């Protein structure tokens, strides 16, 4: 069930994932407003979403907006799974 | 608050039906289920964020009278198309279980999956490729499974109700 995600674990891998890229060290607290696109090709199941989370930085509730891809494909006869945070700004 | 998705396997005697089915359920291997009996299930999943009732028939013939089968046939929103990929006549056999779903639901556009199980076995006889071809022809998604050791078994369940919610 690894491709079945909700708005909350994708909001934690983004903040998780920013951390990582930008060596930063924001604390997740909620997701404010999601917009799940879903993007349906032969056996393609492909969804963009738009998150706004609130996440302390250096101690202060800010508001960010994250987009993560996330893709599940099916290919000779195999499910291939891929998730990226493709933007991580303040609001 | 549940979205119920009407689910119906279907597929030759032998492919793995009713293993694909209880591995869903009862998360593990059942490896001798009556081959004559069919059951239907409610398994309350939760799919993408979506709270979801899947009512699945395992159907176990096509030949013998059954209303509830009927009922199913006729009202179900998506079907797996199962077949073992050690068993070339079960895979030649998948024309006609697609047929029979697109007869008694009068569509061409018909949510399924084809399903080629027992994938954990040397004894391979349908190409993944020759598999591949078949289901890209009807438009149809295609994944391969083992009901022994689960790998695909959450994978197809899910790609069924992401190919019906396609076609809501
Ligand atoms: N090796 C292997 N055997 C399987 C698998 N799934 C089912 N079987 C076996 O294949 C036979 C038929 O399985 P069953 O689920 O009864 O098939 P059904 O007639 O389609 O319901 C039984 O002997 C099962 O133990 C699998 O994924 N791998
Ligand atoms: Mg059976």
């Amino acid at each position: 069930a690894s491709n079945s995600l909700e708005i909350e674990e994708l909001a934690r891998f983004a903040v998780d994932e920013h951390n990582k890229k930008e060596n930063a060290l924001l604390e997740f607290v909620r997701v404010v407003k999601a917009k799940e696109q879903w993007h349906f090709d032969y056996q393609q199941y492909n969804t963009m979403y738009y998150l706004t989370l609130e996440a302390k930085d250096g101690g202060k509730k800010k508001l960010y907006e994250a987009k993560v891809w996330v893709k599940r494909q099916l290919r000779m006869g195999s499910m291939n799974n891929f998730k990226e945070l493709q933007e991580f700004k303040p609001v | 608050h549940m979205t119920e998705y009407k689910l119906v396997v279907v597929g030759a005697g032998g492919v793995g039906k009713s293993a694909l089915t209880i591995q869903l359920i009862q998360n593990h291997f059942v490896d001798e289920y009556d081959p004559t009996i069919e059951d239907s299930y409610r398994k309350q999943v939760v799919i993408d964020g979506e709270t979801c009732l899947l009512d699945i028939l395992d159907t176990a013939g096509q030949e013998e009278y059954s209303a509830m089968r009927d009922q199913y046939m006729r009202t179900g929103e998506g079907f797996l198309c199962v077949f073992a990929i050690n068993n070339t006549k079960s895979f030649e056999d998948i024309h006609h279980y697609r047929e029979q779903i697109k007869r008694v639901k009068d569509s061409e556009d018909v949510p399924m999956v084809l399903v080629g199980n027992k994938c954990d076995l040397p004894s391979r006889t349908v190409d993944t490729k020759q598999a591949q071809d078949l289901a890209r022809s009807y438009g149809i998604p295609f994944i391969e499974t083992s009901a022994k050791t689960r790998q695909g078994v959450d994978d197809a369940f899910y790609t069924l109700v992401r190919e019906i919610r396609k076609h809501k």
